[PDB]
């Protein structure tokens, strides 16, 4: 209806209070433009990539390492990683499971499967079993995804300008 | 009929009241080939960017500063804080923010040119002063006025500034 | 159409497909050909003339 | 070398004789269409076909000296073209 | 289709002798030897005489300023410039070889959105249908024109006479510095 | 719109001065409007030829020169093109006003009427003292131009 | 895609093609087709001369970020077509 985060305004169509984390904020209409799905799909990768980017930052730079690692701050990391060779492994791990994604992708928007965006049933402990600790968890993991993606735009961004410690 | 300010002059078409500070003054007649609502949205930009811009270049030449701009290291006198500010870099966080507020911007005047039946100019911000719809169309006519006063007084100000380059 | 007539051909297999001829006689009943048109394009093998149905003619002009 | 690639310079090369030959072949042309067209109407254009009726075949000729003037004339009235929907097409 | 005789192009110029009958510069009939307005009846693949009236409208229009740009720029008058820049040509042929492309680079691209940006229709004005488009009526400073049908005829004629003799006169100077001796007497 | 229905006919006769007879062969409002406007600019012409010559001083100015040959330095300097966008602006309103009206209806502008009146001074003696003196301004101008120009200059 | 799965796109009857041929962006207004287009055709000339015109290229002077926005020139003929066809459709 008349959008919440733009009161002089309404959201597009597809935000309707569906899905989790729906503040009514799209003004350019560019969710009614193009599918919401992929969107949510788009959101909810660049979350939890940044969510990993942040945590693996913050402790390569504390002091975390493994068995054999060039010790170097997380910065050069990047660099000193592609020359030893393990982030070219790490390049192939991810892409098994992209190409993994390029298929659910598919049968989500074609419609042979009834597949939430970002929904891989990746659910060990059942920590999510009825419909409201459904809805919960997902508003926390979008709430999370868009402050992580923040939080790594401000530390690689800080990082890259001045080079210091952690903070 | 006439036009209110040119009563020589026949009253363009589009001009007809609706928007508040209408006097029918159009020799041109850019309005009937521009949309309107762009027109007035635009107008209350330019008044609102000229507005804020005579108080910032009269605060910075009177002296005040921002919290740590005393190292920006301007001759002070506005004159040259464009090309200081731009050579410091911090105009470009001044352009990321109007860029992101001139995304809503761009998204609201799509919406009322659509049928969001938004008036031009309004954006939700107000101080509680949209209690009553009469003091809502005072003030716009005094922000409309203020506007085309404030335009004329940015252009003297910065034509007289530059004609002494102090 | 009528005899005398100047009438363009529409079969398409004729010779005389969208062309003009005389029509010299409409017979009664029996032929499904019942128009006989008369050229003057003689076609490959020489005959200048052809029995055609009425909806496989269309007049042009009148006698 | 004879250059024909339009530059004045050279345009007696091909340029000029060019005219000259699209006038003549225009006149040729003209010449027959238009006694064509009276032999079309005449009572046996088959036999006018061989015999020329040379007393107008020469009439003809010279009044093909105008053909540009007298062919944009027959566009315009569109006497030229005959419509497609006239012309024997086999079968597609 | 509208015909060639509604539209506003007669010149009395032409009907100018005894018996010629023209009065307030147009003729009482238009000119046409070579039947261009009436070729499409022979075919479709023609413009009709709404494109061929927007056409000669936009060939006139440009000629106009073309010619009023060569009169000023070969008379020595110029803008002022920078480091960047200098608008110090007399040369009307190599005067735009001769500025910053944002200079030419903003005349052009301007010039190509608002031709194509006001062509709405023109195809249907090629077809002869004007169902809601005048040749030559942009919708620039219509205002302009007076609301009696007399001056408004007019006004237009005097615009396409002076459109023509822009045009004659903008290719005569432009097939006189190409091939020399064109156009005797030019100053240019 | 007719000759017979204004004012500057001749003052003492009462006939108007049109032996030629080219009251009809143009719109008689736009006859007066242009008349109105070169007598005015040629008052203001032969002002300032006479104030310039003088060595009147001019607010603001750099350059002294006589004004038989002050328009090519002038424009060299720059003022005269300012002058040019002063008086292209007030006469595009003009061209705004009028053209839309040329051998057409003029609804009721009356040729020459600008509305620049504060001050009130309008009467019709005062309207036929306008016509009168613009005329001569235009007679003399052509004058002090052509004379100036021979040479012979000062008080002429 | 085989004969029967596949939309009908034939708009030979009509003035305009209909949205449909537009595939993902089926839905994009003409606005943000036109804005689009214009900021692509903008950047990628502006990278073409940049890369060929402005500079002169060469092995060590080739430029990634110059060739992958030459290629939003033709993006850009196909976003103003778009527009075009989005604005006829009515979105
Ligand atoms: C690329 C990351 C990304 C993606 C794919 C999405 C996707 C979405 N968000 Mg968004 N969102 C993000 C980051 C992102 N978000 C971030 C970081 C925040 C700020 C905290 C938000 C805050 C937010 C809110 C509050 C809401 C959404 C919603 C939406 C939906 C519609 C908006 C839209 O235009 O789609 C995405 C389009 C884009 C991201 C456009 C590209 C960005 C521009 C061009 C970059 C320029 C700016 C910057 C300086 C760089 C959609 C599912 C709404 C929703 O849930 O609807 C169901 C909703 O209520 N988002
Ligand atoms: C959402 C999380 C977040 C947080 C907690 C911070 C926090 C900080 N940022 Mg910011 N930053 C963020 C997002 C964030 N940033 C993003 C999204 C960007 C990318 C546009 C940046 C880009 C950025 C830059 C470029 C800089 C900072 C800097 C800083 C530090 C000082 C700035 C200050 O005091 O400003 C006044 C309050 C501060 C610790 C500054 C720094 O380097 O500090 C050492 C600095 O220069 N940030
Ligand atoms: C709200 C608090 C705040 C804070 C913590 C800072 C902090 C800073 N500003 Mg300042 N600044 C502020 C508000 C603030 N600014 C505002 C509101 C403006 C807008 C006018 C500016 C405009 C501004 C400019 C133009 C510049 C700074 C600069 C600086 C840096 C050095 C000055 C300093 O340390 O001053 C003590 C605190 C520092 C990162 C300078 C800088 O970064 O130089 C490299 C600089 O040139 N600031
Ligand atoms: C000339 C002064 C002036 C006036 C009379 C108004 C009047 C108005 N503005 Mg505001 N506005 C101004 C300057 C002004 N504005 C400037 C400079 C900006 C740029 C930041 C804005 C930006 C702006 C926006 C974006 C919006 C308004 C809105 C409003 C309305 C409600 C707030 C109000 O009554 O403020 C009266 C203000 C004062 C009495 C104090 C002004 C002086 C300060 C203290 C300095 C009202 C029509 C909102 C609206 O349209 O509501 C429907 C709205 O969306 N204004
Ligand atoms: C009456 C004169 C006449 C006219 C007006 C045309 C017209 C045409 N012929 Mg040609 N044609 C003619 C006679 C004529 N033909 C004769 C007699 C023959 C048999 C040899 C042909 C065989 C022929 C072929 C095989 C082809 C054409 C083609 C064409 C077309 C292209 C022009 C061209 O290349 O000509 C080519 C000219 C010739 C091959 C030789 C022409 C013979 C002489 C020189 C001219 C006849 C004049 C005649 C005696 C005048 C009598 C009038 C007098 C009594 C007053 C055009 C429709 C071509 C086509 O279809 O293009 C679309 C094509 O493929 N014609
Ligand atoms: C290229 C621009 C151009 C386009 C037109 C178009 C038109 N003119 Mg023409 N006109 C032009 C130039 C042009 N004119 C010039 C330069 C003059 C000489 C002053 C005239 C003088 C003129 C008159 C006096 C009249 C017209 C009229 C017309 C209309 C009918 C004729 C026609 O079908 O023209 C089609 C035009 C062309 C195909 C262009 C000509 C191309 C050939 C090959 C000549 C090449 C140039 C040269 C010989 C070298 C039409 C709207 C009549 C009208 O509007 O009546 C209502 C009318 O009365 N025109
Ligand atoms: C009617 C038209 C007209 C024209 C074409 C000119 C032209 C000129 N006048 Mg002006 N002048 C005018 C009216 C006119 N004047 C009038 C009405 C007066 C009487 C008050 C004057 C009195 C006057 C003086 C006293 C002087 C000029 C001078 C000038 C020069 C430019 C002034 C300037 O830039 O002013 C601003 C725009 C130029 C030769 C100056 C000159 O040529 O000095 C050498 C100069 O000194 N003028
Ligand atoms: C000039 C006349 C013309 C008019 C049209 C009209 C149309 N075409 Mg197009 N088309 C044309 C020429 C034309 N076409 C030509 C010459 C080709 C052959 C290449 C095509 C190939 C083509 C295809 C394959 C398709 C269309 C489709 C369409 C429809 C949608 C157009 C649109 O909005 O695209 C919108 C375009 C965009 C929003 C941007 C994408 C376009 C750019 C150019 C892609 C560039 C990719 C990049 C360079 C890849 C790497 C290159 C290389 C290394 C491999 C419409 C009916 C589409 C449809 O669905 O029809 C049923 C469709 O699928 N056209
Ligand atoms: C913008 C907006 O909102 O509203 C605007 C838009 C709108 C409606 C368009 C408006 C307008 C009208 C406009 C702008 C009109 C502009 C008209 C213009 C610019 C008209 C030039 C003619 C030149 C000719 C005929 C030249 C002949 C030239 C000839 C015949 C020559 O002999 C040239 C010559 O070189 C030779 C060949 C030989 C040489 O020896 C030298 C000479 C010099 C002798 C308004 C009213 O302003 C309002
Ligand atoms: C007709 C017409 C128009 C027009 C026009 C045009 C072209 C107008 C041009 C006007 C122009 C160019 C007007 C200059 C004035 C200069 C002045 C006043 C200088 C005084 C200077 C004085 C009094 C100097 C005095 C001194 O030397 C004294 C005496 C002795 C010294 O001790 C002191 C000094 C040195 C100071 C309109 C209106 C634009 C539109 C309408 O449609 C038609």
């Amino acid at each position: 209806v008349k959008s919440q985060a733009l009161p002089f305004m309404d959201a597009p169509a597809p935000l309707d209070g569906s899905m989790a984390g729906d503040k009514g904020f799209d003004p350019l209409n560019l969710s009614g433009s193009f599918d919401i799905k992929w969107m949510r799909e788009a959101e909810l990768k660049h979350g939890r990539v940044c969510m990993l980017a942040w945590v693996g930052y913050v402790a390569v730079d504390n002091g975390f390492y493994v068995p054999f690692a060039p010790h170097v701050s997380s910065l050069a990391a990047h660099d000193a990683a592609v020359k030893a060779g393990p982030m070219l492994g790490l390049l192939l791990a991810v892409g098994a499971i992209e190409a993994i994604s390029y298929n659910a992708i598919a049968e989500m928007m074609s419609g042979e499967t009834d597949r939430r965006p970002g929904d891989f049933y990746l659910d060990p402990f059942n920590l999510c079993s009825t419909p409201e600790k459904l809805e919960s968890m997902l508003e926390k993991e979008i709430s999370h995804c868009r402050l992580a993606m923040f939080a790594f735009s401000g530390v690689v961004t800080q990082s890259a300008l001045t080079g210091g410690a952690f903070p | 009929e006439k036009s209110q300010a040119l009563p020589f002059a026949e009253r363009p078409a589009k001009l007809d009241g609706t928007l508040v500070g209408d006097v029918g003054f159009d020799p041109l007649g850019l309005s009937n080939i521009l949309p309107i609502e762009w027109m007035r949205e635009a107008e209350l930009k330019h008044g609102r960017v000229c507005m804020l811009a005579v108080v910032g270049y009269i605060v910075v030449d009177k002296g005040l500063r921002a919290p740590g701009a005393e190292k920006l290291v301007a001759a002070t006198s506005s004159f040259t804080a464009h090309d200081a500010a731009v050579q410091s870099g911090h105009m470009w966080a001044l352009l990321l923010a109007c860029g992101l507020f001139e995304i809503v911007g761009a998204g609201a005047i799509a919406s009322t040119l659509n049928g969001g039946d938004r008036k031009p100019g309004e954006f939700a911000l107000t101080g509680g002063f949209d209690r009553d719809a009469a003091k809502l169309e005072r003030f716009k006519l005094a922000e409309i006025k203020h506007s085309r006063l404030a335009m004329m007084a940015f252009s003297g100000l910065v034509t007289q500034d530059a004609l002494s380059h102090g | 159409i009528e005899r005398g007539s100047k009438v363009r051909v529409l079969r398409p297999e004729s010779y005389w497909f969208q062309e003009c001829g005389s029509v010299a006689t409409i017979a009664k009943g029996g032929d499904r050909y019942p128009v006989v048109v008369r050229f003057e394009k003689v076609n490959y093998a020489g005959v200048a003339t052809n029995n055609f149905a009425l909806d496989e003619l269309g007049e042009v002009e009148a006698p | 070398h004879l250059i024909a690639d339009g530059r004045p310079d050279h345009a007696g090369e091909f340029v000029i004789p060019a005219f000259g030959f699209l006038y003549i072949a225009g006149w040729i042309g003209w010449a027959g269409r238009s006694y064509l067209q009276f032999s079309k109407k005449t009572d046996k254009p088959n036999e006018n076909e061989i015999i020329i009726n040379v007393p107008v075949a020469l009439g003809m000729m010279s009044g093909a000296f105008l053909w540009p003037l007298a062919a944009w004339k027959e566009l315009i009235n569109g006497q030229l073209l005959v419509p497609g929907d006239e012309v024997t097409v086999s079968p597609r | 289709r509208k015909p060639l005789s509604e539209y506003v192009g007669a010149s009395q110029e032409l009907a100018a002798f005894p018996g010629g009958g023209g009065k307030e510069g147009a003729a009482p009939v238009p000119w046409d030897p070579l039947q261009l307005s009436e070729l499409w009846k022979v075919s479709a693949n023609n413009p009709d005489v709404a494109w061929l009236r927007e056409a000669e409208l936009k060939h006139g229009r440009m000629s106009m300023l073309a010619i009023t740009g060569v009169m000023v720029q070969s008379a020595g008058i110029h803008l002022p410039g920078n480091a960047d820049i200098s608008f110090a040509n007399a040369d009307w042929a190599m005067a735009p070889t001769t500025l910053p492309p944002a200079a030419w680079g903003q005349v052009l691209f301007f010039i190509g959105l608002a031709e194509g940006q006001t062509s709405a229709g023109l195809f249907d004005l090629w077809l002869g249908n004007t169902e809601k488009r005048e040749p030559g009526n942009l919708g620039w400073g219509t205002q302009f024109l007076s609301k009696d049908k007399k001056a408004a005829d007019k006004m237009r004629l005097k615009e396409l006479k002076n459109g023509r003799l822009a045009m004659l006169a903008i290719m005569g100077v432009a097939f006189n510095h190409v091939i020399p001796g064109a156009l005797p007497g030019c100053m240019y | 719109g007719s000759v017979d229905s204004m004012i500057g006919k001749y003052s003492i006769k009462g006939t108007v001065y049109d032996p030629l007879d080219l009251a009809s062969k143009y719109d008689v409002n736009w006859l007066r409007e242009a008349e109105l406007k070169h007598g005015r600019v040629c008052m203001l012409a032969v002002a300032g030829f006479l104030a310039n010559d003088a060595g009147w001083g001019l607010p603001g100015l750099d350059i002294k020169c006589s004004s038989i040959e002050a328009h090519d330095r002038m424009v060299e300097s720059g003022h005269m093109w300012a002058l040019l966008a002063v008086v292209g602006v007030c006469e595009f309103l003009h061209f705004s006003v009028v053209v839309p009206k040329l051998d057409g209806d003029w609804g009721d502008w009356e040729p020459g009427n600008y509305g620049l009146d504060p001050f009130k001074l309008d009467s019709p003696s005062r309207r036929e003292a306008e016509l009168k003196n613009g005329r001569l301004a235009m007679l003399a101008f052509s004058g002090l131009v052509t004379q100036a120009a021979l040479g012979h200059a000062a008080p002429y | 895609v085989d004969r029967s799965e596949a939309a009908d796109t034939w708009w030979g009857d009509k003035d305009y093609p209909p949205s449909i041929v537009l595939g993902i962006g089926k839905d994009v207004p003409s606005s943000i087709f036109g804005v689009t287009s214009g900021l692509a055709f903008a950047i990628g000339v502006y990278c073409v001369a940049q890369s060929n015109l402005v500079n002169i290229l060469s092995g060590s002077t080739v430029n990634g970020f110059y060739v992958a926005g030459a290629l939003l020139v033709p993006y850009s003929w196909g976003l103003h077509v778009a527009a075009w066809i989005q604005k006829q459709n009515g979105k």
